[PDB]
Parts: structure tokens; sequence; C-alpha cells
């Protein structure tokens, strides 16, 4: 009510629709713990009496 | 206690959005009426004969 501005506005008009009630969901974590560190000899080193 | 404590600026806006319109001008006109009165007469009498 007290200022004039030119407003150029873009109004989206679309819809996302799913068809197939099928999915498999995996939570994959820990890449660095396997490729960065030891897995085989590191474990054998723990067995020293 | 020698120190600068405060300041004032001459900052002003840029009314590109024309928020402030300042003073307003309008055209006006006045009317004065001067009616002319009648004034007392001057007469001279003379006889009719």
């Amino acid at each position: 009510g007290h200022q004039v501005t030119r407003e150029i506005a873009a109004i989206p008009f679309n819809l996302h629709v799913n068809n197939i009630p099928f999915a498999l969901e995996f939570k994959i974590t820990g890449f660095q713990k396997v490729m960065g560190e030891t897995q085989f000899n590191g474990k054998l080193a723990d067995l020293k009496p | 206690d020698l120190a600068v404590i405060g300041f004032e600026l001459d900052t002003r806006f840029t009314n590109t959005n024309r928020r402030q319109r300042g003073h307003l001008l309008q055209t006006r006109a006045l009317q004065f009426r001067h009616p002319i009165p009648m004034h007392a007469p001057v007469t001279l009498p003379m006889d009719t004969m």
C-alpha cells in the first residue's frame, strides 16, 4: 500500500504421480571404514597373546 | 574518558519504489466579487413656472 514494485513471477503448474507400488530401499553406509582401513591383517594383529 | 561515543549519518533512501511522494501540488482558484453601489444624489431645486 505504500510502495510500487514490478514483480515478475513464475507460477509452476505440474504434478508428480506414482504408478508402480514397488521399491527396495537400502541404507548403505561405512565406505570409509572398509576401504580406508584394514580388514584382514588388522584383525589378525589383534590375536597376539 | 577520551573516546568517540556516537555518530549521526546523512544516509538517505533512493525512492525507486516511490515510497515517499513528498509535497503535493494542486491548482486552486479564489473568487472576489465587487458589486458597485448607488450613492446619494445631489440635486438643485428650481421652480416649475
